[PDB]
């Protein structure tokens, strides 16, 4: 007569894309739409029990989250879990929910190992996956002649969820799975100046197609040093793996888009440097349902959550929680429609998998593995104005690169530089 | 710190090495 | 009026040094001695509740063990946890028990990160630690003039607890913490023949003082290939990190000790190869209390556990569980003796830490960090007979290398070869 949904997310910290101050109103929107739909669980009153994934210091925790999972499981016996979004929170909770035979839904947990559904059974990812980043990088290399060697630099903050590590892990494993080219990698520490001589040296010794996963400022400083050392777009290309567009403003206003601008008198130097730089991000959903969702999310979060949802790519995470929930409610209603129950985890999950769906994020496809295909945008600068804009778009389901608004990929040599230099790297 | 060693104790962080010098993966 | 001890170990699988078929009777022995001692918890009837750390396939699980911990915690509210011994089992249980403010005792869990007691609070390790292996390797290098470079090769079976990884991590981190020499490392897969050309090449390109953590047969085959390729004790030394002496028989009988002997007609070749090979193991306890413990352990396991405890270095793990238990019971009695309670986790733990104790393993010292100092033996072959024997002993508390039975460390050149070759590695 009613459905119990257990939530394990950051209930107090509002810094995460999957924080409850941002996911909570998006989920309330999805529940209010389940009410207004007589074709989705008619009569069931879907209830929600919350559990915080964060520890005493307020960051997401490999300990608070699985404890919360066990506490909600025995206190309420839910039919489905929502979250966590952090990798180290989601891995233990995922293994619990797999063992409990309870479906798990999350728009977080993009790590490679969550994709091993043999272990993380009945885990459905409706947000981005880092293997999907590798699909985009694969398609990018196939469409640009780079079939030999790439270099990946990445850095994290000690004690975080290691987002750049997992980003690089997904790119690295999938790309070598599909292209079998040499992918060199190097970890650094952003605050440690000793690494910058080492990085610049590895930049000019280990690759010319160079992916960097770091903060905006670190990527900016790295570019400034690369120009200062004479590394230009004729030989090198520097991709910034900034999937949430932290180095850019939102796609709603703030025209134009300038990541090299900083106000420290280095901005003229940074623009010349950033001529060799392109930014890889998630794709902003286009459909008008998304913009209407953003308006209702902002209203409902400022209303019943005392939080101000600003514009940006991070909002695709609450939007995907919303969509995943509706995708699940429909799958339950389909299972009920054939004599099943709300606890037929395997039946429900297989209805959700290998299935296309229409949500506020537009067209969303769950693949055979239970993971949402992920679309990416490629930002490039206009050599005239210097501002960055989307020039390429990757459809994750079709794995196609489509040019955007008749733009072209900027190359100082008129075509992309080779992934291997003239007479070897020496 | 280390590029390969010292990073947590969950099998989620041992799916590729990626800081390590390995012939597998 | 009674003490509840929660156990999370392999209750069914008897392949682990810390399996219950072997730790159970050693704990039974320690409880029976608590009864017979009127100075250890007089009147308390110490009860035990068990929880299996293994999953459905019967191997130790990063999921079954923390679930078992939560199940015993709410069903019995124990005052102390025993085990797990697997790293991936012990890490989540350790974080739970740290959060629960309940002391944790184990003779397993030797990984580096368990040593961060800031996180694994009230975790007391009474068995070996892999940082202590780094202490021994440090003292070995200081006493032999190797102050430049070493190479570490290690291999694991996919899906195990990664024992060689954690062994090498402990050695690697501590050795560079104390000596700051260049420690090269390389992982391989034992069953993959592609790696053996790569290993042999890295052996003669990356070091001359060479540590290998692998199975006995892999270490043997690597030696055979090193001789076949002309790598002898005049330039190279190959240490086998065989802490449980898997490549050796027990110290009780089976005279003499021949790890190169296999019965495949290669034995004559293996002996000449093994002239360059030395084996690092844990130290067999000397004291006669240990031998008497072994006799009672064998009797009690064959009695109430239907298991046959064979001789070998692995028995120091049940012996240390035993000793740690008594070391804990005394600490509780001391805490009771000053008005404390059995739940004063921090008071009990600090009485155990930075403390020497006398148990069936002889002299055992808990360091300031909560970890038992670990003694190591160095095995070497007699160039006359070819059999291996202890020639060096390491006292972990005093960090001194003592020669054993007036033996000398065998060198084909009369002294150890340099850790850096003649005119560089080229
Ligand atoms: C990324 O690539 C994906 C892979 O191609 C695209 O998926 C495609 O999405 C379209 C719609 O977005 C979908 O079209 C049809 O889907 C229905 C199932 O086959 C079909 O019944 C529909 O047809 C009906 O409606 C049309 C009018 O719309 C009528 O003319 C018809 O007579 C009929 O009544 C509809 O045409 C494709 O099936 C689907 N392809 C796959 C392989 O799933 C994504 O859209 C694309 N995303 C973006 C943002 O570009
Ligand atoms: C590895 O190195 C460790 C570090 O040195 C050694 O530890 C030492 O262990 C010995 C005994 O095993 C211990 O000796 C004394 O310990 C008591 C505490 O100080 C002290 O009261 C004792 O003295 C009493 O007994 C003797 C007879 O035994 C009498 O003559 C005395 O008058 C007194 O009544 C005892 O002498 C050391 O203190 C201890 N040192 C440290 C720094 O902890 C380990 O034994 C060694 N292990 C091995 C296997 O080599
Ligand atoms: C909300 O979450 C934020 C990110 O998860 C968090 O920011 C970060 O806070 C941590 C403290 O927990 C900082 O780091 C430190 O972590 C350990 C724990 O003390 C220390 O040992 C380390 O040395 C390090 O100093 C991070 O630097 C910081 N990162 C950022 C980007 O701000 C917020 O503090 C959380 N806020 C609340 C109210 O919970
Ligand atoms: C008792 O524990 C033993 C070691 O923990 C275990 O031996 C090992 O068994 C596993 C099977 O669980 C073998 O491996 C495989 O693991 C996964 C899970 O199926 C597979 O996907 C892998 O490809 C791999 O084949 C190990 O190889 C094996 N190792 C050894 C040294 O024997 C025993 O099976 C356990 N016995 C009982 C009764 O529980
Ligand atoms: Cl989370
Ligand atoms: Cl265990």
């Amino acid at each position: 007569s009613d459905l119990t949904v257990a939530v394990v997310l950051p209930l107090t910290n509002t810094s995460y894309p999957w924080s409850w101050a941002r996911v909570g109103p998006a989920v309330e929107l999805a529940l209010a739409r389940v009410k207004a739909r007589p074709d989705l669980l008619p009569g069931w009153t879907v209830r929600m029990v919350l559990g915080s994934s964060e520890n005493a210091a307020g960051v997401c925790s490999d300990t608070a989250a699985p404890l919360a999972a066990v506490d909600l499981k025995w206190e309420h016996s839910p039919a489905v879990f929502l979250g966590p979004g952090c990798v180290y929170s989601a891995a233990p909770v995922g293994r619990f929910t797999a063992h409990w035979r309870v479906p798990l839904l999350t728009a977080g947990a993009p790590a490679l190992g969550i994709g091993v559904k043999d272990e993380y059974a009945l885990t459905t990812r409706t947000g981005p996956s880092h293997v999907k980043l590798g699909d985009f990088v694969t398609a990018l290399h196939r469409r640009l002649g780079w079939e030999h060697q790439a270099l990946v630099l990445y850095a994290d903050r000690l004690g975080d969820d290691r987002p750049c590590f997992f980003i690089v892990e997904g790119l690295y494993m999938r790309v070598r799975e599909r292209l079998n080219i040499t992918v060199n990698h190097q970890e650094f520490v952003e605050g440690d100046p000793d690494h910058y001589p080492k990085l610049l040296r590895a930049v000019r010794r280990k690759g010319r197609v160079i992916y960097i996963c770091s903060s905006p400022d670190a990527f900016r400083n790295l570019m400034l040093l690369a120009l200062n050392a004479g590394l230009t777009g004729e030989d090198y290309v520097f991709f910034h793996l900034d999937v949430f567009g932290q180095s850019l403003k939102s796609a709603q206003g703030l025209v134009p888009q300038k990541p090299w601008e900083r106000g420290d008198g280095q901005d003229r130097s940074a623009r010349q440097a950033f001529q060799a730089a392109k930014i890889i991000t998630y794709k902003e959903p286009d459909n008008p349902e998304y913009l209407e969702f953003l308006k209702q999310l902002k209203l409902l979060a400022d209303k019943k959550f005392n939080f101000t949802v600003e514009d940006g790519l991070k909002n695709i995470i609450p939007a995907s929680f919303h969509d995943g929930l509706l995708l699940y409610v429909q799958a339950v209603t389909e299972t009920l429609a054939q004599g099943g129950t709300v606890t037929d985890g395997e039946n429900i999950t297989q209805r959700m998998w290998n299935r296309s769906f229409q949500g506020v994020t537009g067209y969303l496809k769950i693949d055979r593995n239970g993971d949402r295909d992920t679309d990416f945008s490629l930002w490039d600068m206009d050599p005239e104005t210097g501002a960055f804009r989307v020039v390429l778009n990757y459809n994750g389901t079709s794995q196609e690169l489509m040019a955007v608004s008749e733009h072209k990929l900027y190359w100082p040599l008129g075509y992309p530089p080779p992934d291997v230099p003239k007479c070897g790297f020496d | 710190r280390s590029s390969c060693f010292g990073g947590r104790m969950d099998r989620i962080g041992a799916q590729s090495g990626l800081g390590c010098n390995s012939f597998r993966y």
